[PDB]
């Protein structure tokens, strides 16, 4: 039904279709790597492939899974869903840009450097699921996700 | 020359042990599990065929009783 | 003609799934047709599956729910299922049994034809050599169709076989250097698929050439035994008598085969593989083998069945026997679809047994056969190398294996991948195939003779 | 994942036995290569 | 009540497998009980599996050996199999048919209950919410049992499941920080297992409160079909009429399902997977779903089926269907028993569907859900890290993988490992869970929210 619904997605959540396509691409890429890494180990990974693996782990652990018996995630409106996906895919894009701009330099950014520098931002991306749709209003949750986006857009600038 | 050979052999040994462990801990067990599953499912096909043939035989016997 | 009154029996002796066993029938005729008046006036139809002395084992098309002994009245029509046919069947939509569901009147018979169809003499069946430019490159370049070939689209649950079939229908035409009538037998297609096919045939303005026989998912499940026979009988009337070139689509031969299984189990026949009747090969042959040209006649029937392979097992009886009977299968692959490659045609397990004589000088081009063979070989080797890469990693691969992997990637990206509304002429498909072969050096293109290498490779 | 995802059949059983023996041959050859590299490496350390 | 003298038929008409097909039976009743005086005076019993016309396919419980056709006398009790039940059943030993084998007198009925019981109208069925503190950490902390939950102990031949079941029986109690009655049915159990359980219940003073049904390894096979139903009927009499809190144990439901397969094969009923009857789900559910608590009645019937997973294969029909029917499963693991961890509860495939409601604020403690979930995640990742180091060795692991392996070791050493007579409170189990969660920095406890972490993590 995905092709039937885009007529409605593009006029209620205009960003959601590209976000969804990128999320699926990311999970497919991590699936493709998984067979290689299992047999070979992470030493062979490219620096963009490390970002793919780590963003996929972020999405699986902290966007896909949803403890259905908790006041924060028994229900998850679509504003919250698309917000979480937008932040995670924006993180992915910024990290891949940071890697592809400094792979040719002496200022080489790596997943380890990003991890160390943004241990906080990654934990926020991990704890986005705990925002409560009713205990915290839609406006509050969207504002907090926008603020996390700002925090990330500042962290990456300060990293580079 | 000795040291260079030593280092390169260290790398080669690490890689080959990783390959051997990969095979004998992932690839071979995967194939063994698939083989067990294949044998079980072929037993299932055979059992279903046996049941169908048994049913046909019973129906032929009942036909004999219906005709005689 | 039949002047004698029809006998009507209230003598039902049994009801058993789709079957209705009568008794005291006067001289039953096998394959006879029967009109069952149920108690409440509902009138159903059925075919005599077997006769024995005074017994008949009717097979009720519209199902047996509501039938009862002692009040159901079976009128024995006295003749095998003769369906009406007329040229104005083109541009109509009929239900599974050939009754109208487009709110137009019944088909004022131009003639009556036996839905089984009178078999054609192999000595005066012509060989189909005119290639159909389907527009889909994964077909034209490598598994080309010829006008008269039985070439099913094997596919699976969830793949876009409907989109592929619609694209072929709206793009097929002879090679340039004769406009297809369509006869479309929907069997067990859900409403979404039936409405997709119908809306596409209207959108392309083709409706004046399309004759739909719908047997939806919710329609009775024995009717889809005769729906494909109705479709091919109308196709034969349009082709071998009206002289039109007809493209027959059959939407789900697996739904047909499962209707066959239902009847076989109801009859308690000795069942073959996976429970399907043993005679499935013959019964599917009587459906598929009604394609092809014939001498004197100018028409032809192209036939493009569609198969849902259960569990994607191409060795399952339906795809297996269809592959025995039909001249090679196009094959729609889940591993490509999940990667989002449309059309998901996998060129390795698909072939067109009449391709070889439908391509070459004067017909498509001199390099067609060689490009097809070489792309197939390079793709196969690329798949083997791709399997190896997972084991040995990209360090252990030779640069030649890397060439093959790049060819595989760009082959799926350029050659197979295609716009649903884009019809690549055979010439464009060949140029796009050469663009890939020129990834390799000439020395590695072993399946192309030196003449056709030198002529085409460097340009 | 657990299974190779070939569909059950006698053909599949034959292919899987062939593949199992292929992987075992690979294991043996690579283990001997590792033993050659290990004997050489040990010799080289001692020297 | 039946005032009419009961008919004794000698008119046997065949004997096949366990089935005596009587004929000339007068108004035979389906599921009636038949008493067979064999030629030599041996009295067997049986149940009418089928009636047709005058026939009666009496399935004999003790088997058919010695049945003479013309001399066996089958008296038709005129009623379905009704078990006498009285509270005096507590503290007794019965054989698989309810006949005493403790040299006590036959049960002086307080009532006669249809052995098959009746379903509880779901609208008046209370949802198990009181937690049973089994004392086992792997249960109370990650699979906590509610009172009324159907929760089998999946195990394999030779494992400690006997010891685990005895431990649950000897330290089960509510988390309110009155005795359980126990009904223990055993099927196909060896004399060693019967002695183990009897000796355990007697060593503890509980034997006043236990009521054993024994069908040892060499007692009749078909009698195992009804032994669970006798046990659950007594459990229902005690729980829903005498208001005891009954814990039922059904030992070797594998040795039951194979009795089911034996009878169903002798009947030639349609087989499911691995030859087991097509309705084994329905039958296993007829057993298991006699559990839970009832509106307005203070009693309850916990169930702890024990079953031997054949070949340790949790996809085997017995464990699979039991998994679909029951409210979880405590999975007992060879890969731990061979390391001599006790109890070898491999939590990762264990499950308890009523933990989610049996834990939380005001019942046990308010961190319980998060602690359990985090222990699951950390255990799973630790197992994955072990499987990874099997390939890449110690050198390639990062400090986080080393952290997870440290957690896995200390988890199987502290949390799972437990004294066979050690009775850990749920609070102690949760605190031991925290000692392990503290192995990690907070941000690696991704399943626990900040409000929980900031309160419990530090101490």
């Amino acid at each position: 039904y995905m092709r039937a619904l885009d007529e409605y997605y593009d006029k209620h959540f205009t960003e959601f279709v590209p976000l969804r396509t990128k999320a699926k691409e990311i999970l497919q890429e991590e699936e493709d790597l998984a067979e290689i890494v299992q047999l070979v180990g992470k030493a062979s990974l490219a620096e963009t492939d490390k970002i793919t693996l780590e963003v996929a782990k972020l999405i699986k652990d902290d966007f896909l899974q949803q403890n259905g018996y908790t006041p924060y995630d028994r229900f998850c409106p679509f504003y919250k869903t698309v917000g979480m996906l937008s932040n995670m895919i924006s993180f992915y894009d910024m990290a891949r840009r940071a890697v592809e701009t400094t792979a040719q330099s002496d200022n080489k950014i790596t997943w380890s450097i990003i991890r160390e520098h943004m241990g906080e931002i990654l934990y926020k991306l991990s704890s986005m699921k705990f925002k409560d749709p009713v205990k915290d209003g839609e406006a509050k949750i969207k504002a907090d996700y926008a603020q996390l986006l700002e925090d990330m857009q500042n962290a990456f600038r300060s990293l580079e | 020359s000795l040291q260079t050979s030593f280092v390169t052999l260290d790398e080669a040994i690490k890689i080959t042990n990783r390959r051997v462990n990969a095979i004998e801990h992932v690839i071979i067990p995967r194939i063994e599990r698939t083989l067990a599953y294949i044998i079980t499912e072929l037993d299932e096909r055979e059992r279903e065929e046996f049941y169908r043939l048994k049913k046909i035989q019973e129906k032929k016997k009942i036909i004999k009783e219906k005709s005689e | 003609y039949l002047s004698q009154p029809r006998l009507t029996y209230k003598t039902v002796s049994g009801v058993n799934g789709p079957l209705v066993i009568l008794d005291h029938v006067k001289f039953p005729r096998y394959a006879e047709i029967v009109h069952l008046t149920l108690p409440d006036g509902t009138k159903r139809s059925g075919q005599v599956l077997e006769v024995s002395g005074s017994k008949a084992v009717v097979q009720v098309f519209e199902g047996t729910s509501g039938i009862d002994a002692k009040k159901t009245s079976c009128e024995f029509t006295g003749d095998i299922l003769r369906t009406p046919v007329s040229e104005d069947m083109l541009g109509r939509v009929f239900n599974g049994s050939g009754k109208p569901i487009d709110r137009g009147p019944v088909v004022l018979a131009e003639d009556f034809l036996d839905i089984m169809g009178q078999p054609i003499n192999p000595q005066c069946r012509i060989y189909p050599e005119e290639m159909i430019q389907t527009g889909i490159s994964a077909i034209d370049g490598m598994n080309s169709i010829a006008r008269g070939q039985k070439i099913p689209i094997f596919s699976a649950a969830g793949l876009p076989h409907n989109e592929i079939a619609a694209q072929i229908c709206r793009q097929a035409g002879l090679v340039k250097k004769e406009n297809f009538a369509i006869v479309f037998a929907a069997m067990g297609v859900n409403m979404e698929t039936a409405r997709f096919f119908k809306s596409d045939f209207e959108e392309n303005g083709s409706m004046d050439n399309v004759c739909l026989f719908l047997n939806l998912a919710n329609d009775p499940t024995i009717e889809r035994i005769i729906t494909p026979r109705l479709a091919l009988t109308t196709a034969e009337f349009l082709a071998y008598q009206c002289e039109k070139h007809v493209l027959v689509i059959l939407t789900d031969m697996s739904s047909y085969a499962e209707a066959l299984r239902e009847v076989s189990a109801a009859r308690e026949e000795v069942p073959g593989r996976r429970g399907f009747p043993g005679y499935m090969y013959t019964d599917l042959a009587t459906i598929y083998e009604r394609a092809g040209r014939v001498e004197g006649r100018n028409g032809s029937i192209t036939q493009i069945p569609i198969l849902t392979m259960p569990n994607d097992d191409i060795t399952h009886p339906i795809p297996d026997l269809t592959g025995y009977i039909t001249e090679g299968q196009i094959y729609v692959d889940r591993q490509l679809h999940n990667r989002q490659i449309y059309p998901p045609i996998n060129v390795l397990p698909s072939l067109s047994r009449l391709m070889k004589s439908a391509i070459g000088e004067g017909m498509t081009r001199k390099d067609h056969a060689d490009v097809s063979n070489q792309l197939y070989a390079c793709y196969a080797i690329g798949k083997d190398v791709q399997a190896m890469k997972a084991v040995v990693g990209e360090e252990a691969l030779t640069s030649d294996d890397l060439l093959y992997l790049e060819f595989l990637q760009k082959f799926e990206k350029n050659f197979i991948t295609q716009g649903p509304y884009e019809n690549r002429t055979v010439y464009e498909t060949l140029d796009i195939g050469w663009q890939l072969l020129r990834i390799f050096p000439k020395e590695m293109l072993k399946r192309i003779p030196q003449s056709t290498l030198s002529e085409f490779y460097p340009r | 994942k657990d299974r190779i995802e070939i569909f059950p059949s006698r053909m599949a059983q034959t292919i899987m036995k062939a593949r199992l023996k292929g992987a075992q041959t690979g294991r043996n050859l690579l283990k001997k290569k590792s033993d050659a590299l290990t004997l050489r490496f040990r010799q080289i350390l001692k020297k």
